[PDB]
């Protein structure tokens, strides 16, 4: 029983990690994404000039 | 005994002090502190005062006109040479500046400032660890345990475990503030008094009695100053790594285990030192230590001079050897529980470090692709590894380089195989440490007692020299955030552990702050800077990097010391930051390669393919170590953390930097606040122009004002209110 | 025990077993094989194994 | 040892979970900045065009 508030705050642990497995590819998937967005902007800003 | 309690031999300071007459008719009233070239600050009269204006004459008799604020208060010898420094009144600069210098010279390094003290590394191995001082403090009354560090660790340990709250023992320094040689001492009150060491024999001299636990932690530190500690210009042991120690407890009183983490290993300092620094330690112990036998099967030279890895040349220590302190350290394996295999096998994959650069490549012009000179030189490499050698020497040249996902080979140029294999010294040593510390913990992780500790910050750096680069700059990096610690824990921690548990005190401050400067959370910490959010893109440099700096920190934000110009047009790159120690220059050229760590592939993997065993675990994911390439989707390493490049270490140094420092504002604080003399590395030379930056700058002045009424010795209300009772018989029945 | 120019170290082993320098050819770095040669070596220790 | 490690866990799990929310804090800054970049963008296209 000790050890199943050990195993159940571990499972739980695994699923914020894994959670933030999500967000790892998530947020840098949205940095790759802004460095595009960027790169449409700073241009495009560039040709009206 | 005169305000002051009974003395003790050296060990304590003078503390049978005279009242000596002759000092007291000058407290009459219009004397004076004064800034001096020689000493620092001296004593001066007014004699005449023009208003705002003042003429004071000094020591000297030079009469001297001066401006009013500049006129430090006399604050007289009542309080010269006292163990703890908490009763000096006027607490403006000079009169702190006068009592310590004197304090050091007076033979006593480690000096009470209330719970937190100053040490003044001295630079030798003086015979006060003996176990005559380490026999009569078994958890001894207090005044028998005057100003060393072993009273500071009986404090913490007669607390502790009592109140049951975690604790820390964090000790900073500047270079070679002898760091490691303080934590030892910390250690060596726990290996031979609260745990079970048989006493009764009496020995004052050496001892060595049990517990073997306590005769095993100490080893590891030997054995963590071989492999980590190198030499510096200034610094002849200089641990090039940074270290945690989780000094644990268990139910009753004594020893439980101990959790060693590891920060950060200079592993760039492996294919060339710069000036007069020397190579890890534990190579020249297996180069010279080695007999007729050993030397074959590991591949050593006989004559010296030829291990290429070793720049400059074979330089020395003072005073200590190589070749015997081999025998001291893998004996020191053997009584940790290594078996006799494993002995070999470690030097096994040390020594080819040293071999490996050895491999010269020279140019062949008729396509650049250099070829390297012999076979020797890589074999001493291969066979100790026992990896194929009909790999290696083809597939270094030649490797299946990956094209997206597809698979085309390549020879390579001559310049870009050199640095590889560079690289793959910079790789195996990295690496192997990382291991090693781990399976040094295994065999002391808290066998089936409890991991309840002290954490000890024992993280060696804050080194200054002309070049600092990025290595310096991570390590730097925690030991401003420890001085940062330091404001946070001698105002503000200090006193809010005495709210927390409800003191007769008084919340008072004066105000020190670099956190406008220096990020302290993790996620600040992995917002800086133009690193992260930006390593993986082609046209990104350590100039774009300082101009980004100069855009996002400068005008603005005052703590930013700027270069003084190696940055228009042609930079090096160099910053500063106000760190209270020493603006310190650093150089930016280069960090990219440093943040992204370019090898060989092809050999590496091959490599994970290799034999020896101890050589095969330093290399792949399941626990996470390498697997070092191919594609983990794309996020920046690694395995854990993050995905594939080879390394990115500055953002695994925000994954344990988030829990260790979680773990340090709980754990209640101890602090040892150790300062250096000198800068030539000399025992026993103190210099003034130093000490007066030093003492200023440490946090020291405000550093008494506070914590000079802070208490020194803390332990528990139930036993000590059960351990008098009856003395009052006449007042509580 | 007596390891020094390593091709003086090869040229004794491979002498040991017998091989003259030209069906190996040697240059600085590298050993060229002709045909046979090194599936002969191969083979050599495969007799055993 | 278990009646600690329950607390233990318990300890990182708020290491953990902080470091959730910070880089979901990161992640916020790429999930706002990305409106105004596709705000910019639109009005880029609209003008050059």
């Amino acid at each position: 029983k000790l050890l199943q508030e050990k195993n159940d705050l571990f499972l739980q642990l695994e699923s914020e990690r894994s959670g933030a497995g999500d967000v790892e590819e998530r947020l840098t998937k949205a940095i790759s994404m802004k460095n595009d967005l960027e790169g449409q902007v700073q241009e495009l800003q560039e040709r009206l000039s | 005994m005169a305000e002051d309690p009974d003395p003790t031999e050296y060990l304590y300071i003078s503390m049978e002090q005279k009242r000596k007459d002759q000092t007291k008719p000058y407290d009459g009233k219009k004397m004076v502190w004064v800034a001096d070239e020689k000493e620092g600050y001296l004593l001066g009269l007014i004699k005449s005062t023009q208003g705002d204006i003042c003429t004071v004459d000094i020591e000297g008799q030079e009469s001297r006109q001066v401006k009013k604020d500049l006129l430090q208060q006399v604050n007289p010898p009542k309080y010269e040479k006292c163990e703890d420094m908490s009763n000096l009144t006027y607490l403006n600069d000079a009169s702190v500046l006068h009592n310590l210098k004197q304090r050091y010279y007076a033979n006593l390094i480690y000096t009470y400032s209330g719970l937190f003290c100053v040490a003044i590394n001295p630079y030798k191995r003086f015979p006060i660890y003996t176990n005559r001082t380490v026999q009569i403090y078994k958890g001894r009354r207090r005044t028998e345990v005057p100003p060393h560090l072993f009273a500071i660790s009986d404090g913490a340990y007669s607390a502790m475990l009592a109140n049951r709250e975690n604790q820390s023992m964090l000790i900073t320094g500047e270079s070679g503030a002898g760091k490691t040689e303080n934590t030892k001492k910390v250690i060596a009150y726990y290996a031979n008094v609260g745990a079970a060491t048989p006493k009764p024999g009496k020995e004052a001299p050496t001892k060595e009695k049990k517990a073997t636990l306590e005769d095993q932690v100490v080893q590891t530190n030997p054995v963590l100053e071989a492999f980590g500690n190198a030499k510096t210009v200034r610094n002849d042991n200089s641990s090039r790594f940074g270290k945690f120690i989780r000094i644990h407890f268990g139910p009753m009183g004594k020893l439980a285990g101990a959790d060693i983490e590891t920060y950060l290993l200079e592993k760039a300092r492996v294919i060339s030192q710069q000036t007069l620094e020397r190579s890890y330690h534990i190579f020249y112990q297996l180069m010279s230590g080695g007999i007729e036998n050993l030397k074959a099967d590991l591949l050593l030279s006989d004559d010296i001079y030829d291990y290429h890895f070793v720049s400059q040349g074979k330089i020395e220590i003072p005073g200590v050897d190589d070749a015997e302190e081999l025998r001291l350290t893998d004996t020191a394996f053997d009584i940790l529980g290594f078996s006799h295999e494993y002995k070999t096998d470690v030097y096994k994959i040390t020594a080819s470090c040293m071999h490996l650069g050895e491999m010269k490549f020279k140019q062949r012009p008729r396509e650049e692709q250099a070829e390297a000179d012999g076979t020797e030189e890589g074999e001493r490499v291969a066979h100790l590894l026992g990896v194929n050698a009909a790999d290696l020497y083809k597939n270094l040249v030649k490797p299946k380089i990956k094209v997206g996902n597809e698979m085309v080979t390549q020879g390579r140029n001559a310049t870009q195989v050199s640095y590889s294999v560079g690289g793959l010294a910079k790789a195996m040593f990295d690496r192997t440490f990382k291991w090693l510390v781990k399976r040094l913990n295994e065999t002391l992780d808290t066998k089936q007692k409890r991991q309840y500790f002290i954490g000890v910050l024992d993280i060696a750096g804050f080194e200054i020299f002309d070049y600092n680069g990025f290595e310096q700059l991570c390590i730097n990096f925690t030991n401003e955030k420890l001085q940062q610690f330091f404001n946070h824990h001698m105002f503000v921690l200090e006193q809010e552990e005495y709210k927390r548990e409800g003191i007769d005190w008084v919340f008072i401050d004066f105000g020190l702050d670099l956190a406008a400067c220096i990020e302290l959370i993790e996620k600040p910490m992995g917002i800086l800077s133009i690193l992260e959010e930006e390593s993986m893109f082609p046209k990104a440099t350590d100039k774009s990097f300082q101009d980004k700096l100069n855009a996002n920190h400068l005008g603005k934000s005052p703590n930013f010391v700027k270069p003084k110009p190696p940055k228009p047009g042609q930079q090096e790159a160099h910053f500063s930051i106000a760190h209270y120690a020493g603006t310190v220059p650093y150089n930016i050229t280069g960090w990219l390669e440093k943040n992204k760590d370019p090898v060989n592939d092809t050999v590496v993997d091959q490599f994970k393919k290799g034999s020896n065993k101890l050589v095969q675990e330093i290399f792949e994911d399941h626990p996470g170590l390498g697997a070092e390439e191919k594609g983990g989707g794309g996020k920046g390493g690694g395995g854990r953390k993050k995905g594939a490049s080879f390394q990115t270490v500055s953002a695994l140094y925000r994954e344990q930097l988030n829990r260790l420092m979680a773990s340090l504002h709980s754990t209640q604080p101890h602090f040892v606040r150790c300062i250096i003399p000198n800068e030539l590395k000399q025992p026993g030379v103190i210099d003034s122009g130093l000490v007066m930056h030093q003492l200023t700058c440490n946090g020291v002045l405000e550093g008494i004002r506070i914590c000079r009424k802070g208490f020194p010795n803390r332990m528990v209300y139930p036993d000590f209110k059960q351990r008098y009772t009856i003395l009052a018989a006449s007042a509580v029945p | 025990k007596g390891f020094v120019d390593a091709k003086k170290v090869t040229e004794a082993v491979l002498g040991a077993i017998q091989l003259d320098a030209n069906d190996y050819r040697l240059g600085n770095t590298k050993v060229f094989f002709r045909a046979g040669v090194l599936g002969r070596l191969e083979e050599m220790r495969d007799d055993r194994l």
